[PDB]
């Protein structure tokens, strides 16, 4: 129910903007956002949390905005090791993690 | 630092019900959530519920809500700081639509607005 | 409330401990530490009470020569260079207890005295200038 | 003019001793109180001398901890409840002494010290959030 | 930069050693001045423990009184009676030692402790009548 992009690239050094919304029910003012980058099958690693809070180690390229409608993730700088599958997280601070459809990049 | 070593790879078949393992190390098990995460084939990836292995309280979500069973056992002092855990995964009326791999993952930080959010997990586990 | 009590946020993070400071700072002058007789009871107790006024004399002309008098929480003129800790905010107030905060930063401990000892100077220096006029 | 000397005005008006606290405030730390020797009056000046420093700090504690350090005359937060004391401020101030008021508000200054000591940590903590910006 | 140590600036000019003040305040309860045994040496030692936490002790409840806690550099509303010194701004700070000063200050030192004394109470006396409002 948590839309993201369907799919989309770039190239390396340029950047990427992935895609997140839904209904009241899971975006977006009264919500957090969280950016999970996730191979298909093996250890997921947070990026960031509360919207754009990245996680401690993520590079800086790695970025979060949320408008009122729709949280965005920007990919700038792009490297190789960046051909994953991204997700996000609708919350709050007393729930679950309703996880997005998915992105591939 | 934090690990967090899971179970083997169980393989049974519909009506059953199994036991996940998660063993952690490197960081006081009391004072984050352990959340289990379901990354099914057929479906998005799923956060089943998480656990308090400090006041024991749990929460997950309605898709689970009768159906599955988290427990943790208390934690083992090493240092001031550091302990040894283990948390419990089962599921009740289990078919064969489950079937992926199962993570656990603990929680963020110690307060706020997200305290229970998953952050380090584990290596995840095939089923049937 | 709450009210832990003496050291009953140790466990805490720090976040949460630093709310209640006044607990931990009206027992570092008291406890329960009138002639003064030199017995083997007299000798230790009169022990006990020079050295409390003594370490805490201590912590409040640290205060002092910091521009700190009288706080609780004050607040200063250093930035905080990276490496002594790179933690961020959050993964400080809201995570970690004031005893592992002290266990990792014990090594900059004294550089830090120092800048806040000579941010003060200055800045007692300063004010006088602004008040020649 | 006046000057009475050390508690000189203890029979005055409050609001008359209260215009001569400085009189009081310097023999808390001086009166006559250079080898140790431990003779019967050695003992006895040594104890004499602890004595007034620890007295002394204790009460500077207080101060602190009300965010009143350095101050005869410190105005604060706490509302006066009137269950303390329902007197006017001219039937005090210009009728009363402080020994016959410390004699009546003597049940509460406990509570009085709790209320004092909660506000200036409260404050301390809002005085760093409005720096935080 | 130059950093003389304990001191070190004593023969310096009364407006260069007054940059350095903090080099003279850390070193006036620390030195190296557990158990208290009463031997020769263990009396000897609690005289010195005692002796520098009293002589501390009475130079800061002069700066309590004269409203300048916690300030290594103060200023105040004594106006500079000539009779004290005739000198020039210039030919003290960028001439004189502090020493020196000293020795021709010395006569009029209580006669100036006494007027900070009662700037401050009277002081704090108006800041209480203007938060009355
Ligand atoms: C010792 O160490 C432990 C482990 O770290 C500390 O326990 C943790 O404390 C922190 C903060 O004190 C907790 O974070 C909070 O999490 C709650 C989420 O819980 C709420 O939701 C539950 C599920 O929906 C619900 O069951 C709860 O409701 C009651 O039920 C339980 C049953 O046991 C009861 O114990 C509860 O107390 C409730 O009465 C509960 O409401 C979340 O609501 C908090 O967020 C709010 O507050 C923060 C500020 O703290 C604010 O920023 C937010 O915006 C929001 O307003 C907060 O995130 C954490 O859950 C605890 N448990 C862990 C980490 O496992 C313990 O406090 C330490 N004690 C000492 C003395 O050191
Ligand atoms: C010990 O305790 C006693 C008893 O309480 C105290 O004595 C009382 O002190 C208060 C204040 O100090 C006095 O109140 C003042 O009253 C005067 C009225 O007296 C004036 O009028 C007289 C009649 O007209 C006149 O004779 C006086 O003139 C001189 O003569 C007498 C002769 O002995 C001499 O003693 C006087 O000193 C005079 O030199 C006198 O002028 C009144 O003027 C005062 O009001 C002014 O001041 C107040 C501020 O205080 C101000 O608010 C007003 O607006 C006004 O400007 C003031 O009300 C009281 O009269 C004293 N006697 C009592 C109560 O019986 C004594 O002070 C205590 N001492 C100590 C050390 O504790
Ligand atoms: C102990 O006591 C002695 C004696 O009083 C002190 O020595 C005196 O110190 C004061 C201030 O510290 C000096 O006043 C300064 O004078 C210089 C002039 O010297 C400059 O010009 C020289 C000739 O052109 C030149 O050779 C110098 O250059 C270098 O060479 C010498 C070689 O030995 C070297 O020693 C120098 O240090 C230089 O490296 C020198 O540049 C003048 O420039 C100063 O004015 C500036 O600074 C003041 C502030 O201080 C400012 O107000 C001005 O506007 C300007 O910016 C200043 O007037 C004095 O010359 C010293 N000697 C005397 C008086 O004989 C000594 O400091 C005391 N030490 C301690 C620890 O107490
Ligand atoms: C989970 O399993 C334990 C096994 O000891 C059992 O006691 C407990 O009741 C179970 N939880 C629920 C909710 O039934
Ligand atoms: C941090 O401190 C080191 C020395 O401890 C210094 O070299 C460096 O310049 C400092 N960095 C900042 C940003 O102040
Ligand atoms: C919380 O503090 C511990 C202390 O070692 C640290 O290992 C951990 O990474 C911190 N948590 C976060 C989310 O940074
Ligand atoms: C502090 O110094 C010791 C010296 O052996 C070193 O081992 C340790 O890593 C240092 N810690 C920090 C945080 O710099
Ligand atoms: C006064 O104090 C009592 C308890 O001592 C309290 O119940 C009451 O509410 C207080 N009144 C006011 C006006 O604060
Ligand atoms: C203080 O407490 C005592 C207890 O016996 C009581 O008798 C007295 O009246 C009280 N005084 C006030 C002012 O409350
Ligand atoms: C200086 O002090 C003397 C007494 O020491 C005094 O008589 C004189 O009026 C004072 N002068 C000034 C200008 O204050
Ligand atoms: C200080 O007093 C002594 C008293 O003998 C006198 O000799 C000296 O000149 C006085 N000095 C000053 C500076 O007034």
């Amino acid at each position: 129910v948590l839309t993201q992009s369907a799919s989309v690239s770039g190239s390396l050094g340029q950047s990427v903007t992935i895609s997140c919304t839904g209904p009241n029910s899971v975006c977006c003012s009264h919500k957090s956002i969280s950016w999970y980058q996730w191979p298909p099958g093996r250890a997921p690693t947070l990026i960031i949390y509360e919207d754009n809070e990245r996680a401690p180690g993520i590079s800086p390229r790695f970025s979060g905005y949320k408008s009122y409608w729709s949280a965005y993730l920007t990919i700038s700088d792009l490297r190789p090791e960046d051909e994953t599958t991204y997700y996000c997280c609708s919350y709050t601070h007393n729930s679950g993690c309703v996880f997005g459809t998915g992105t591939k990049v | 630092q934090g690990q967090l070593v899971q179970s083997g790879a169980t393989t049974t078949k519909p009506g059953s019900s199994v036991k996940i393992s998660c063993k952690t190390s490197g960081y006081r098990f009391n004072f984050y959530h352990i959340n289990w995460i379901r990354q099914t084939a057929g479906r998005g990836p799923e956060w089943m519920g998480w656990i308090s292995p400090y006041s024991g309280d749990k929460n997950l979500a309605p898709a689970f809500q009768d159906r599955v069973n988290m427990t943790t056992d208390t934690e083992v002092p090493v240092t001031s700081f550091t302990s040894t855990g283990a948390a419990y995964m089962e599921i009740r009326n289990l078919t064969s639509d489950d079937t992926g791999t199962y993570f656990c993952a603990k929680g963020l930080l110690r307060d706020g607005s997200s305290t229970w959010l998953p952050y380090l997990w584990g290596q995840g586990t095939l089923l049937t | 409330a709450v009210f832990l009590g003496f050291l009953g946020a140790a466990g805490s993070t720090m976040g949460a401990a630093s709310m209640t400071l006044t607990v931990q700072a009206r027992n570092l002058l008291s406890g329960i530490v009138h002639l003064l007789k030199l017995t083997v009871w007299g000798i230790k107790q009169l022990q006990a009470r020079v050295l409390a006024v003594e370490r805490y004399l201590r912590d409040q002309q640290l205060l002092g020569i910091w521009g700190c008098s009288g706080k609780l929480i004050c607040c200063t003129n250093v930035p905080w260079n990276s490496s002594w800790s790179n933690r961020n905010l959050s993964e400080i107030w809201d995570n970690m207890t004031w005893l592992q905060w002290d266990k990792e930063i014990s090594n900059y401990t004294q550089i830090i005295y120092g800048l806040l000892e000579e941010s003060q100077n200055q800045q007692e220096k300063n004010e006088q200038d602004l008040l020649a006029l």
